[PDB]
């Protein structure tokens, strides 16, 4: 609660006070290797009290950003570019589903609008490229668009195929295996069954070619070009 | 003639206006009576919200 982020704020104090000793002893051997300007992103940042939990059979790509209560289920890819941010509440991805390039997912930061909604991916939901999923639920065994603009309180039920391009509105459900597209989200057609599998299909796929990716992905980090960049 | 007509109408207010009964007759829920807006129907529409002045 309260307590615990004083004690936050006074390690803030001693490990800047620490740093900064650190820095005059290095400062007065000679050395000014402190000045650089590597890039000092992780992606797996948090908050005080949030620590995103992550499952050790799931991948995260190195350039995505997962922010806050972000808690990531089994065998789930995590690509490059996605800024998962789940700070004010938990934002689920469920086991086996996918987050492509260039996605995201908000939990609506400001409390004005009304009530926050937490996030909640259910199992095997191939969310498709540049995703902004803003807070929305979405049942399991479903298919997302590229370039959809899901919103809140939207509740995207099995199998409701989300065309691309669509900017499905605040608080209205996708019926089960019905298309909605357009803009804004438009009735299309009913999902057919070639379609069914194919989601299945999909997700399988892009888990297994994440799971190579994270295999190689993992590699050591070939100091031959670590030795590049410094003789330059 | 319209010129003996606006005398006989004038004559005829001025009379009438000299006897006025101080207390006529008014239907109680008529406007002047003794129950006008005894009970009025509510205002057709109009809704009262709950929850006000609450926060975050
Ligand atoms: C015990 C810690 C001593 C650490 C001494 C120290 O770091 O001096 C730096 C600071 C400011 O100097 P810079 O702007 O160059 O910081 C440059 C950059 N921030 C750096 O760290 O080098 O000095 C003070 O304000 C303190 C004045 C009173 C000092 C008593």
């Amino acid at each position: 609660g309260t307590l615990g982020r004083a004690f936050y704020s006074v390690g803030f104090w001693i490990r800047e006070t620490g740093q900064a000793l650190d820095r005059l002893g290095c400062r007065l051997q000679g050395k000014n290797y402190f000045r650089e300007q590597l890039s000092r992103h992780r992606t797996l940042m948090n908050v005080f009290d949030k620590a995103p939990i992550v499952d050790k059979e799931a991948f995260v790509a190195p350039s995505a950003s997962v922010i806050g209560d972000v808690h990531i289920g089994r065998g789930s890819s995590i690509w490059y570019g996605c800024v998962l941010r789940g700070d004010v509440n938990t934002v689920s991805v469920g086991s086996g589903t996918n987050i492509q390039d260039n996605s995201l997912v908000h939990v609506a930061k400001s409390n004005l609008s009304g009530k926050v909604h937490p996030t909640i991916i259910g199992d095997n939901v191939t969310i498709g490229h540049s995703a902004v999923l803003h807070g929305c639920t979405v049942e399991d065994e479903t298919f997302i668009g590229m370039g959809a603009t899901l919103l809140d309180g939207v509740v995207v039920e099995k199998h409701g195929m989300v065309a691309a391009g669509a900017l499905v509105r605040q608080n209205t459900r996708i019926p089960s295996g019905e298309v909605w597209g357009g803009n804004p989200a438009r009735f299309l057609r009913k999902l057919t069954d070639e379609e069914i599998a194919f989601i299945s299909q999909s997700a399988t796929n892009y888990s297994n070619l994440a799971q190579a990716h994270a295999a190689e992905n993992a590699k050591p980090l070939n100091v031959i070009e670590f030795e590049k960049v410094l003789r330059k | 003639d319209v010129d003996r007509i606006d005398k006989l109408i004038a004559h005829g207010e001025a009379e009438y206006n000299k006897w006025r009964h101080p207390d006529p007759y008014i239907v109680p829920w008529a406007p002047g009576g003794s129950k006008f807006c005894r009970n009025p129907t509510p205002p057709a529409g109009i809704e009262i919200v709950y929850n006000y002045g609450l926060e975050d």
